[PDB]
């Protein structure tokens, strides 16, 4: 087909590019030249638990307002019913409440980020 | 019923058997049930761009929507139950099957 | 307890979606409409009970129309047919280059 | 279901006008007044769980229960008694319906059938 | 979290069962369980306690997967017929798994593992409503699938609900895990009946949310627990472990008391219908579900437990916050007896 | 009717259940320089960093 | 659940328990901090302590009221009857509840209010109880049970001033003291009492002190209404010989705690007591 | 499957007694699966060999118990000749718990289950006799 | 032996016996998720098969 012709294309770009890179320069790998960077001095431990709840808390709110858009996309489409006045307060509607939801948020202190 | 439909199920009877053999720190349980709401999607997806059916064109989408959100959900569960050990699913305080 | 009060209050906000048919914007025909249309119109005052006798036939031809089941498994016999012929015979020229081009 | 689904009415209406031919429970129809005890004693336990001093406290709270109970539990008796009248309607223009299924049988006597005798030993 | 936000949360509850009992196509019933989940969750959780914590991970789990198993079944129900009103399945395959999905809905055994474990990590009042509102949808889309149900397959669970919702209750001492015990008991009757005549089932549900609004009512004026915990009450408020007792029994089902009503009329339908032994061994069996509920009455009202010394300065402190629905849930749960004919008006 | 296998085990608590409470310890520490840019080629901070 | 209309005070303030400790030294601490703060002062908040706020406000037997008797501790400490502990924890109870009276009423009219003792001072003399064998170490496990289920959900603390006296001045203060009981004490006890007390009491107590939502004071405010609840695990089900009475003595008890004018009924209702008959109509 | 179940019902009376021995084998040993499979599931063995040593155990013992029973019953009714009546089951019901006691090594448990499964049984044959419907359709 | 032992053996003590070991059986204290929830899977496996209908 067509599509999936440039997909092949470039992925099998991208993989020679690959190859070419590693079965190419030919030198002396050895230990401690391959061990982690650390900013010089070793590691005092392999990388374990930088737990946030200030991830999820707002992480979740990107889930939930990319669920969102995902009623918006339709819109355009939408706006070419026969009858937008059925469909116009549905339009703003889920925004009002995008924002609502926003709004709740924005003052429960549910909102730290960072 | 094509043959294709048939593997989509049984995509689906995979999608459920990996949840329930259900092993070790549970987040793979959301996956496993993720992935079964995605076989659950296609395979009505296929249906309504079958049969012209237009009006179900708007379910799959609705349909993903709730589903996702559950998931949505439910990692935060998990982020309790990680709080107070770094999860796995072996560890359960409740008493008596 | 199946409450219809959708239907007292007369509200239809859930009945549209129903249905094959039933009014869809731009009037766009289902793919079984008709077999759907028939079977409807059988069934009323008959009511879910002896509905499933006496318009069995109707919705059979409903079923097919939805599946294409049997077709599928004719038309599956006649293609595995046709692979036992297939040195007896040569089947047909024009499929190849016949006035299916000039048809139009 | 039965009845349910049956065709003519409508659904959420607690009692059809197709009702109201039938005669109202008389007021002091012995069911009805057992709804009085029944709110009456509910109205008492009102008092003795909360401590309360019972049977004489409160009897103004009381009086609400009986009312409260007798008075639901005549609507009630209402839509019993349509109920039943309903479903007797049905079965005899059924039984119109299918004379054949609903035969007239025959009425022989004891004299016209033998029937085998077990002595008692 | 404020009443304004547990309100909301609990009304949207009331909704997104309201939204079942109310919409006729598939779809917003499968919206109604999956709205009534996410807003079922939360009410769990407050207070929160590490137990808590996993008692909400065990039911979202499992109703989740039964959700699906729903959902998979429609959209099967679906391909082979291409309608989405309720009325009949057209396909057994599918139609068992509806009949799965609900399975883990109401809690039925061999799925009713989560039910006991779930009822332990919540505090009397979320216990309580969960088990009586959350009853209530997915009876309530049964009582509209009654039509083709497989019967074999509904009463199996039906009988292997109250068998295991006996032995699983004579072994318990705290409360709860045993109130969980009686209600997976009990919902064996109700899904027993459901094959032959649902208005028996709608019966049968008024007596037991009647019933364990009883009880959890008591539990709370008593803030009773474990056992032991109930035994001291004799002496403080000695009224209402005098009336635990009566409707411990009410669920006993001794036949003057209401709790009898159910059984005797779910024995005459299936008697229409032969059946005869099925009956006889679910009656049987019933007494086995009555036994632990007697003696949890030894432990109460009928024998007084060493009472602790501590009790004491409690007696001159009158109980709070009265709940005004209780006296009628014990009454109604309780004498109704004759009147039953009244059945009659859930037609 | 305990069995001696669960008789070990211990009665459930009258609330909480908090002594589990005592069981977490996450933690991570990590270092700057000394060739960090912002370390000025000749610092150390190690630092015990939450998430 | 009427914060809804209003979401809660702003208001904010603290209230005092001053914590001397001794015997004579004990009222001396009072004297000063019933000056010192314009709150209402402790009364101690012993035996007949709830008696004083359960209606008709006044002390009861001590048969019933606590059956415990102070007095009876200090003539005849290590009695076989295990009144050594009986009392103990029946105070701790009491002075709970006192904190209870009080922080409730900082809750509402937001004025400070000033407590004689109060509860984390209470784990000081079983301290040492437990050390002259007064009682047995499973009166302590018991102790502490109750201690970690009740104390913990009670969150802030302090605003309080901790306070120090020589033991062997307070000997001496306690011979001027007029009672018997008060004498015959201890001194070792009494020593090992201050020991722990300034070991563990201030030191960790101080640290919160020192820092000295309104959501949670709402749900914090509802708890202190209703003090059966605060009250609800103190008395919970171990079954120490000591602690625990038999069904009969129990039943009997409280048969005669019903004898009492106030007591049939809940407080409004009562007829013995002259509640005016106009609400039975 | 009912198919299988369907395969034992045609006896036919009780002649051939091997022919519906081995179907009796049959149904015995699925049983077995199936409670080893629960019993698997709810016991987690530890170290899976002992897992296969269960249910082999469970296995063995029901297909053991639905052999003996029904050549038992076959043979009891090529034997008296009755060859109809409920009793006919019985022995073999009788003789099955006997079976059941010998790998239990118990005579308690055997002759327990001497009585009740030979009552079971019983009921059974009369049960065909009857037409005794235990899951019966609506009708109503 | 008849009538305090055996008579009373029969059945009161039978039951009362059975219902030990059943009622330790099926509450099994432990609450395990993977246990009984792979014990879902499985009745799952059975129930789609024994019910299935169709030949
Ligand atoms: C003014 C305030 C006082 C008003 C009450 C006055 C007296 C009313 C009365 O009791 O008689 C009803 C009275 C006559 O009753 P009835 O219709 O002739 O039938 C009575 C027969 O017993 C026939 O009655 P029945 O046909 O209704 O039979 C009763 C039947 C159906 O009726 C019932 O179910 C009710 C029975 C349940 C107990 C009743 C509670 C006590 C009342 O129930 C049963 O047969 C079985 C009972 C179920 C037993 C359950 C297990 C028990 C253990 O009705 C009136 O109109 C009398 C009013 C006169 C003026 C009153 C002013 C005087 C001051
Ligand atoms: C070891 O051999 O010494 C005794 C040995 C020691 O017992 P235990 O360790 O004291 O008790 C725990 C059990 O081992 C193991 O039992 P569990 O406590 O680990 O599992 C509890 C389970 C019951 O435990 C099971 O093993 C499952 C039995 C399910 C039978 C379903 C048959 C349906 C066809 O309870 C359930 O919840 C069953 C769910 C409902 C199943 C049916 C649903 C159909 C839809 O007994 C057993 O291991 C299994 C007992 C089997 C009971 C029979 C159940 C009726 C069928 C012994 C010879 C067995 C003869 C096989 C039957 C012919
Ligand atoms: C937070 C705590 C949890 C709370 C959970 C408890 C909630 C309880 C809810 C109980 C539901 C009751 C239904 C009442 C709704 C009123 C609407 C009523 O008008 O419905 C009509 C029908 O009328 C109702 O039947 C009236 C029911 C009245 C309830 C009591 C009836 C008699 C009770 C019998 C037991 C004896 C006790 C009586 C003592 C007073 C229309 O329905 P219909 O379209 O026609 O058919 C629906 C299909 N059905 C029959 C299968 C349901
Ligand atoms: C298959 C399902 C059908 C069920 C079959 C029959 C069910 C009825 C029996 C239900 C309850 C049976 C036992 C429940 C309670 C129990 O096990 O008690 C045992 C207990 C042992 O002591 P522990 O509690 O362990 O501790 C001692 C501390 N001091 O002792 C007892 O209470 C046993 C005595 C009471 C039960 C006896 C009931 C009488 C017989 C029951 C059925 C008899 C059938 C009637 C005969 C007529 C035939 C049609």
């Amino acid at each position: 087909m067509n599509i999936m012709l440039t997909l092949l294309t470039n992925v099998t770009l991208a993989s020679l590019l690959v190859l070419i890179a590693f079965w190419l320069p030919q030198l002396n790998a050895y230990s401690e030249k391959t061990s982690p960077y650390e900013c010089g001095f070793d590691p005092m431990g392999s990388a374990r638990l930088p737990f946030s709840m200030k991830f999820f808390l707002v992480a979740i709110t990107f889930l939930l307002f990319d669920l969102e858009i995902a009623l918006l996309l339709p819109l355009p489409w939408a706006s070419q019913t026969n009858n937008l006045k059925t469909m116009l307060t549905m339009a703003l509607f889920l925004l009002i409440l995008l924002a609502a939801s926003l709004a709740y948020e924005w003052t429960q202190k549910g909102l730290e980020w960072a | 019923m094509p043959l294709v439909y048939m593997n989509i199920i049984m995509a689906f009877a995979i999608a459920l058997a990996g949840l329930l053999m259900y092993r070790s720190h549970l987040m793979s349980s959301l996956l496993c049930l993720e992935g079964m709401m995605l076989s659950l999607f296609i395979m009505s997806t296929l249906i309504i761009l079958n049969t012209h059916f237009t009006l179900a064109n708007m379910m799959p989408i609705i349909l993903l929507v709730f589903a996702a959100c559950e998931a949505a959900l439910g990692l935060s569960l998990l982020v309790m139950v990680s709080n107070t050990y770094g999860t796995d699913y072996v560890q359960n305080l409740n008493l008596l099957q | 307890p199946f409450f219809d009060v959708q239907k007292r209050l007369g509200l239809d906000l859930d009945r549209w979606m129903t249905i094959q048919s039933a009014e869809q914007p731009h009037k766009i025909p289902g793919r079984c409409h008709a077999f759907e249309k028939e079977w409807i119109e059988c069934a009323h005052g008959i009511g879910g009970i002896r509905a499933e006798k006496e318009c069995k036939i109707e919705f059979d031809d409903f079923v097919e129309c939805l599946l294409r089941q049997k077709t599928m498994k004719r038309l599956s016999a006649i293609k595995r047919q046709r692979d036992k012929l297939i040195k007896e015979g040569k089947y047909t020229p024009p499929p190849h280059h016949l006035g299916k081009e000039d048809p139009r | 279901t039965m009845m349910s689904g049956r065709p003519g009415r409508v659904p959420l209406q607690f009692l059809p006008n197709e009702a109201r031919s039938l005669p109202p429970p008389k007021l002091t129809d012995p069911r009805l007044v057992y709804m009085g005890f029944l709110g009456y004693c509910s109205g008492l336990i009102d008092n003795a769980i909360r401590r309360r001093p019972v049977v004489s406290a409160g009897l103004h709270r009381q009086l609400l229960y009986v009312t409260s109970f007798v008075f639901f539990g005549y609507y009630l008796l209402k839509r019993q008694d349509y109920m039943y009248a309903l479903r007797d309607h049905d079965m005899f223009a059924y039984v119109k319906s299918h004379p054949e299924d609903f035969p007239e049988k025959d009425k022989k006597t004891y004299g016209e059938i033998l029937e085998e005798f077990h002595p008692v030993r | 979290m404020n009443p304004i936000i547990y309100t909301t949360l609990i009304m949207t509850v009331m909704s997104g069962t309201m939204l079942v009992m109310i919409s006729s196509h598939w779809l917003l019933i499968w919206i109604g369980f999956e709205m009534n989940l996410l807003a079922m969750i939360p009410v769990l959780m407050k207070n929160f306690n590490p137990r808590a914590t996993e008692a909400a991970t065990k039911y979202f789990l499992t109703q989740a997967t039964a959700s699906m198993m729903l959902m998979m079944a429609i959209i099967i129900n679906l391909l082979y017929s291409g309608q989405w009103t309720i009325t009949k399945m057209f396909n057994p395959v599918a139609m068992t798994m509806m009949t799965m999905a609900l399975a883990m809905k109401l809690g039925l055994s061999p799925f009713h593992f989560w039910v006991p474990e779930v009822t332990q990590g919540i505090s009397l009042q979320a216990g309580l409503l969960l088990l009586t509102w959350q009853k209530l949808a997915p009876l309530s889309v049964l009582c509209q699938i009654s039509q083709s149900i497989n019967p074999n397959l509904m009463l199996t669970m039906a009988m292997l609900s109250i068998l295991i919702g006996g032995w699983g209750g004579l072994n318990q001492t705290q409360l709860r895990k045993i109130m969980a015990y009686s209600s997976i008991a009990h919902m064996g009757w109700m899904t027993a009946v459901l094959p032959y005549n649902t208005t028996m089932t709608i019966l049968n549900l008024l007596i037991y949310i009647t019933m364990t609004l009883a009880m959890f009512m008591l539990l709370i004026h008593s803030s009773a627990t474990t056992t032991l915990s109930l035994s001291h009450t004799w002496n403080k408020m000695p009224v209402i472990t005098s009336l635990m007792m009566v409707t411990l029994l009410s669920m006993g089902g001794l036949p003057p008391l209401s709790g009898f009503m159910p059984k005797w009329m779910i024995i005459q339908e299936m008697t229409k219908n032969e059946s005869i032994i099925m009956p006889t061994l679910m009656a049987m069996t019933a007494l086995l579900n009555l036994y632990f509920y007697m003696r949890l009455a030894y432990s109460s009202s009928l024998t007084m437990f060493p009472s602790t010394n501590n009790m004491k300065m409690k007696w001159q402190f009158e109980h709070t916050k009265q709940m005004k629905l209780l006296p009628t849930m014990i009454v109604l749960s309780t004498l109704v007896l004759p009147m039953t004919p009244a059945l009659s008006s859930l037609n | 009717y305990p069995t001696k296998e669960t008789a070990h085990w211990k009665p459930p608590p009258w609330n909480d259940v908090d002594p589990p409470k005592d069981t977490l310890v996450s933690n991570l520490t990590l270092n700057f320089g000394p060739q960090h840019p912002a370390a000025h080629g000749v610092l150390r901070l190690v630092m015990e960093l939450s998430g | 659940l009427g914060e809804r209309t209003t979401r809660k005070l702003t208001e904010t303030s603290k209230v005092i328990t001053v914590d001397g400790n001794i015997c004579s030294g004990k009222g001396r601490l009072a004297r000063e901090i019933a000056e010192k703060l314009g709150l209402r002062h402790f009364p101690e908040a012993g035996i007949h302590y709830a008696d004083s706020t359960t209606g008709d406000g006044k002390p009861l037997d001590v048969q019933l009221s606590g059956n415990c008797s102070l007095e009876k501790f200090y003539d005849d400490p290590k009695s076989n009857d295990g009144n050594s502990y009986r009392l103990q924890s029946w105070l701790y109870a009491s002075r709970l509840l006192q904190y209870a009276d009080a922080l409730e009423h900082l809750l509402s009219t937001g004025q400070g209010v000033v407590l004689e003792r109060s509860i984390y001072s209470d784990f000081v003399f079983l301290e040492a109880m437990y050390r002259q064998g007064f009682i047995r170490k499973q009166c302590v496990e018991h102790y502490n049970e109750v201690k970690k289920v009740t104390a913990c959900e009670y969150l802030p603390p302090h605003v309080v001033v901790y306070v120090d006296v020589p033991v062997p001045e307070i000997q001496s203060r306690i011979q001027k003291k007029g009672n018997p009981h008060e004498m015959k004490i201890t001194a070792a006890y009494l020593q090992d009492i201050e020991n722990a007390y300034k070991k563990t009491f201030l030191p960790e107590m101080s640290e919160k002190c020192e820092v000295l939502d309104d959501r949670t004071f709402h749900r914090l405010r509802m708890l202190v209404q209703n003090k059966l609840e605060v009250l609800n695990y103190t008395t919970i089900p171990v079954y120490l010989p000591e602690i625990t009475i038999g069904a009969h003595q129990s039943d009997r008890v409280f048969q005669k705690f019903t004898e009492l004018p106030g007591r049939k009924y809940s407080p409004g209702y009562n007829e013995d007591v002259g509640d005016k008959w106009i609400w039975l109509k | 499957a009912k198919t299988l179940l369907h395969k034992y019902s045609d006896i036919p009376e009780g002649t051939e007694c091997h022919r519906k021995a081995y179907a009796s084998t049959s149904i015995g040993g699925a049983t077995g699966l199936i409670v080893s499979a629960y019993s698997i599931a709810l016991k987690p063995p530890a170290s899976f060999l002992e897992g296969v040593a269960r249910t082999g155990r469970y296995t063995f013992t029901s297909a053991a118990i639905g052999a003996i029973f029904g050549l038992t019953s076959c043979i009891s009714a090529q034997v008296r000749e009755k060859p109809d009546d409920p009793l006919n089951y019985f022995i073999g019901g009788c003789a099955g718990g006997l079976t059941l006691g010998a790998r239990t090594r118990s005579y308690g448990i055997g002759a327990a289950a001497c009585a009740y499964m030979g009552l079971t049984a019983a009921l059974v044959k009369m049960g065909q006799l009857e037409g005794w419907q235990v899951f019966a359709e609506p009708k109503v | 032996l008849l009538d305090l032992i055996w008579l009373e053996t029969i059945l009161p003590k039978t039951t009362s016996f059975i219902q030990m070991k059943m009622s330790i059986m099926v509450s099994n204290q432990k609450g395990l998720i993977k246990l009984y929830f792979l014990s879902f899977l499985i009745t799952i496996m059975i129930s789609m098969t024994l019910f299935n209908y169709h030949e």
